[PDB]
């Protein structure tokens, strides 16, 4: 079990740690989050009380270093930092724990939600989507645009998701126009899985990361990416059986975790109706179709 | 974006553009089978690809053999249209290739966009105009060229005959759409109007009759009456 200490909490803020959240008051004696499960990536995220504009946060993996949070009054945000002095860090944490100044990562033993949302998400792949090589952790916020959004403007602050575009020479083999546009299996299996992602685990990892950024930061381009990656699978007639079964599980837990009140902005009616009712895979997503029909029947 | 009455004069500027109409590509007769079921029999069709400024009509005849052994023919027909238009563009010298292609039905947008990916600078546009190009097969010589075909073939026609020697391309297009609208609303009467007078002939190298300027005004008036007549007979007005 790992710990992310806070130097202090000088501004009132709602702090998220994965799917949990808690409110911290201005100058409240808060000094961090303990008992964080080892073995998963995590995200620690922030929404200031005085300006709910810009949700922002940090993806990290406690196996890759000792990380802490410190508010910067010049840039006006809570910043993640790495402490290289291991003994200084252990002594800081032990003091804050003895004074019980830390919240406990509140995981129910039965509860596999976070695993199910991050099964294929790796910190090394996150750091290729979010480029800032001097840090072991990755900053994301509500406003960051994707490479594909910038093609249609600061490149260093972009989300370098894999560009998917159904009307592109990459997606469409010369002479197979109709076939490839109506059945995207070539684009999924040859171009994307064999060519770019190398395997379905990396594809699912990017899909899951895209969803989590959409959910936690309201990042619009991430939501676009999540839906495009779903649509590419659903619009393929030929998909490995194990990929379809895993996709059904992935989407089930995503739909389950979505805040009910954000479904209007996080779910694209067209993609979901197409995927569940018109596509090649309309009959292959049983768990996802069942939770969608019981939780968001209005969208459909 | 979309092409409509507001930007109608754009059709007659000096940027090369083509209308593509796919309504006569897949044509069938519906009939009963010996067992009393229903079946279709395809007949020859055509892509109607028209430069509205020059009158040049690239008519790509679609022979029924292209449908043999194929499924979902109405969907295939859109992609076949897009394939043939793309092949036409590639066959033209660069300085003759269009800068825009306007499709008369929105269902042609994605097929044509996908087939034209190699041409990112050619704009594929829909239109809000309800153009009467389906009635192209009411032009006798055109229908004849399509029905007699025994293999695929594309023929270059001028749909304005020699009209541009005397009128502008705006006026010629207006005359064409009026003739086609009339033929579409009542083919028999329209054709009666156009041929009633045996002294006005269609030249061997022309599609429409050799009307004087004054006779075209009479003809044009009679087509408006017909279109209004039918609009009454239809709606009871
Ligand atoms: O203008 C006409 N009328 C039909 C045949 N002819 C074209 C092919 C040379």
């Amino acid at each position: 079990m790992n710990t992310v200490p806070f130097t202090s909490a000088p501004i009132e803020v709602t702090i998220g740690i994965d799917q949990y959240s808690f409110n911290v008051k201005e100058n409240q004696p808060f000094h961090g989050i303990k008992d964080i499960p080892i073995g998963h990536v995590h995200v620690i995220h922030f929404q200031h009380a005085d300006n709910s504009s810009m949700r922002y946060g940090y993806w990290f993996d406690c196996r890759m270093g000792n990380f802490y949070i410190q508010y910067d009054p010049k840039d006006g945000l809570y910043k993640m930092m790495e402490e290289r002095d291991g003994a200084k860090f252990e002594n800081i944490v032990h003091n804050f724990k003895e004074r019980q100044m830390m919240v406990s990562y509140p995981k129910i033993d039965e509860d596999d939600t976070w695993y199910n949302l991050t099964e294929f998400v790796q910190m090394d792949k996150i750091r290729k989507i979010v480029r800032k090589d001097e840090n072991q952790f990755s900053y994301v916020d509500s406003s960051m645009t994707t490479v594909q959004e910038n093609e249609l403007s600061d490149p260093a602050h972009s989300l370098n998701y894999t560009v998917i575009n159904f009307k592109s020479r990459e997606a469409i083999r010369p002479g197979h126009e109709m076939e490839d546009f109506l059945d995207k299996s070539y684009y999924l299996n040859t171009v994307m899985l064999q060519g770019i992602f190398k395997n379905s685990s990396n594809y699912f990892g990017e899909l899951q990361f895209a969803f989590l950024n959409a959910m936690f930061f309201g990042n619009y381009g991430s939501s676009l990416q999540w839906h495009a990656m779903i649509e590419l699978i659903c619009s393929s007639a030929t998909v490995p059986k194990h990929m379809l079964d895993k996709l059904d599980e992935i989407l089930y837990y995503q739909i389950k975790t979505l805040p009910e009140q954000y479904s209007d902005i996080l779910l694209n009616e067209r993609v979901w109706n197409i995927c569940l009712y018109s596509s090649f895979q309309k009959n292959s997503l049983h768990n996802t179709e069942k939770i969608m029909e019981n939780k968001y029947p209005e969208l459909l | 974006g979309a092409m409509n009455s507001s930007n109608y004069a754009e059709l007659f500027n000096n940027d090369i553009k083509l209308f593509v109409d796919d309504t006569n590509v897949y044509r069938v007769t519906v009939h009963k089978t010996f067992e009393g079921n229903v079946a279709t029999k395809a007949i020859n069709g055509c892509i109607f690809t028209l430069n509205p400024k020059t009158g040049h009509l690239f008519l790509k005849i679609i022979h029924t053999s292209v449908w043999a052994g194929q499924k979902r023919l109405s969907q295939l027909a859109k992609w076949k249209t897009a394939e043939e238009v793309s092949a036409l563009v590639r066959s033209l010298p660069k300085e003759e290739q269009p800068k825009q292609i306007i499709v008369t039905r929105k269902a042609m947008l994605d097929p044509l966009e996908v087939h034209m990916l190699d041409f990112p600078n050619i704009a594929i546009r829909p239109t809000e105009l309800r153009l009467p190009f389906s009635a192209a097969m009411s032009i006798d010589k055109l229908s004849d060229v399509v029905m007699k075909a025994t293999e695929p073939q594309m023929v270059l026609f001028n749909i304005y005959d020699d009209w541009l020697d005397r009128i502008s391309s705006y006026t010629a297009f207006s005359r064409l759409t009026l003739l086609l609208r009339a033929l579409k609303t009542n083919e028999e009467s329209a054709k009666m109007i156009l041929l009633s007078d045996p002294t006005i002939t269609i030249k061997s190298y022309h599609l429409w009759p050799s009307f004087t300027d004054e006779q075209w005004i009479t003809i044009e008036s009679q087509m408006r009456d017909l279109i209004l007549t039918e609009y009454g007979r239809k709606y009871n007005v």
